[PDB]
């Protein structure tokens, strides 16, 4: 598996369509500061289902859609399509090439597609999670990860090792169970208080 | 007055608590074992990855409290070639950045990925160290496709192709591309 | 360093009054030189000093002075 092509239209600073054809080895993305090269990273995060606004360097609809410039009026639609080579069947999809598409409209509506078939965000997230490319994978690394490693608080550094260990789903289930316990006890407490005012 | 529905609510609570307690302890068991197992594997690569990036030296990973596998921090101790062996806290800015990259690349040996987007991760490298970083990427690009956003010229020199992103018109990014390989 | 090459492309464009192929700017360029030339063209495009034409990814690039 590898990235074949990133098509971007109306996303952040890419007012007209761009199309990055990656090579199998090392593709470098370069250019003057502020001229948009890190919007390539944001577009890859976004189409793969990132919803953290912090992770996206702006993840709200007005941040995503080209907002206008001296050169051009704002657009009402942003679209990204990532095409992946699936020759080795790394992704659990019976297709030689897998395309993931994300759109957001100024009106706030969003569309998600896999191989041009409408789906939910969860289907994109689950597709990459099931193949070992979910939230904890180190398939996208920005300077924030270096900062976490270099942090003075030991919890920040441990977090990197917990991602590598794939503990998030266990941690989440543990917290879900602890919250169930708390809310069950809290509901009982509130019932007993209502009942006590009836006495 | 005592109520049947209240008494059943208390019994349901007690019943759920017994199972949920077992969920929580198993989650704790999974997290302790997986954290330690993975730590051991990452540690097994760290010295070698460090040395290939620095061109020498040595480095170690160590649990801050090895008997607290749910909360222990991780100490990083490293010796850049020509320097003393020290906690990561006391190394130079450029040494710290490269050591962190060594940890990330050791994690990638343990948890490999088919493609890896690096967004300016080597911004704080000392210039003298950039070429070994860049050569690391070329060498291990046989197993991982690397997409590298960079402003370091040494990294560009080792890439197969370059995509330039620049605003020819105000606020609108244009993209051009050149092959090097 | 890059602004050095920027000027050497600017003045090299005043000669040929037509298109110029990116690889013709410096014949048999070596990759370290290519990179700075590439970064120079990008910055020249940003400063509204040059026009770029490229039909496909990795296809030949033609450069022309602006003003
Ligand atoms: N909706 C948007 N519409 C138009 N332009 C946008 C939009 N979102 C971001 N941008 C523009 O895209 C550019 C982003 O530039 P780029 O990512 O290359 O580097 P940067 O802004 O310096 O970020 P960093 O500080 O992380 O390096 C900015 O000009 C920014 O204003």
């Amino acid at each position: 598996m590898f990235l074949k092509r990133l098509d971007v239209i109306g996303f952040k600073s890419f007012a007209e369509r761009i199309s990055v054809d990656f090579v199998k080895g090392v593709t470098a993305v370069v250019g003057p500061n502020g001229s948009g090269k890190s919007n390539i990273t944001d577009a890859i995060r976004w189409v793969l289902g990132e919803q953290s606004a912090r992770s996206l360097r702006g993840g709200k609809m007005e941040d995503i859609i080209f907002a206008g410039s001296d050169s051009r009026k704002r657009l009402n639609l942003a679209e990204v399509t990532l095409t992946l080579d699936n020759d080795d069947h790394f992704l659990p999809i019976d297709f030689h090439e897998v395309s993931v598409t994300r759109r957001v409209y100024r009106s706030g509506e969003s569309e998600f597609l896999i191989n041009n078939q409408p789906c939910r965000l969860k289907d994109i997230i689950d597709l990459f999670m099931d193949s070992g490319l979910g939230k904890e994978a180190f398939s996208i690394i920005s300077q924030g990860k270096v900062e976490e490693i270099l942090s003075s608080k030991a919890e920040d550094r441990r977090s990197i090792f917990e991602e590598a260990a794939g503990v998030l789903k266990y941690k989440t289930r543990k917290k879900k169970a602890e919250n169930k316990l708390f809310e069950t006890q809290d509901n009982l407490n509130r019932v007993e208080d209502i009942l006590h005012e009836l006495e | 007055m005592r109520y049947k529905f209240l008494s059943e609510q208390k019994e349901d609570l007690t019943e759920a608590k017994n199972t949920l307690f077992q969920v929580i302890e198993e989650m704790d068991e999974e997290m302790t074992k997986r954290f330690n197992d993975t730590f051991v594997q990452i540690r097994s690569h760290f010295d070698q990855v460090f040395r290939s990036l620095f061109g020498g030296g040595r480095a170690e990973l160590r649990l801050t409290d090895p008997n607290d596998l749910l909360h222990s921090g991780v100490e990083i101790i490293a010796q850049p070639p020509g320097k003393k062996l020290q906690n990561l806290n006391l190394l130079s800015g450029g040494e710290r950045a490269l050591t962190a990259i060594a940890l990330l690349f050791s994690i990638l040996k343990v948890r490999p990925v088919p493609f890896c987007v690096l967004d300016q991760v080597e911004a704080a490298l000392d210039e003298a160290n950039v070429f070994r970083f860049a050569q690391y990427l070329k060498k291990y690009s046989s197993d991982t496709q690397f997409i590298v956003i960079t402003h370091r010229k040494g990294t560009m020199e080792e890439a197969d192709v370059l995509y330039g992103v620049t605003m020819q018109e105000s606020g609108v990014s244009k993209v051009i591309s050149v092959k090097l390989e | 360093p890059i602004e050095a090459r920027m000027n050497e492309i600017v003045h090299s464009l005043k000669s040929r009054g037509t298109r110029i192929n990116f690889m013709d700017l410096f014949p048999y360029e070596q990759k370290e030189h290519l990179v700075v030339t590439f970064l120079a063209v990008l910055e020249l495009m940003k400063n509204q000093l040059v026009l770029i034409e490229q039909e496909h990814n990795f296809s030949d690039i033609y450069i022309t002075g602006s003003e």
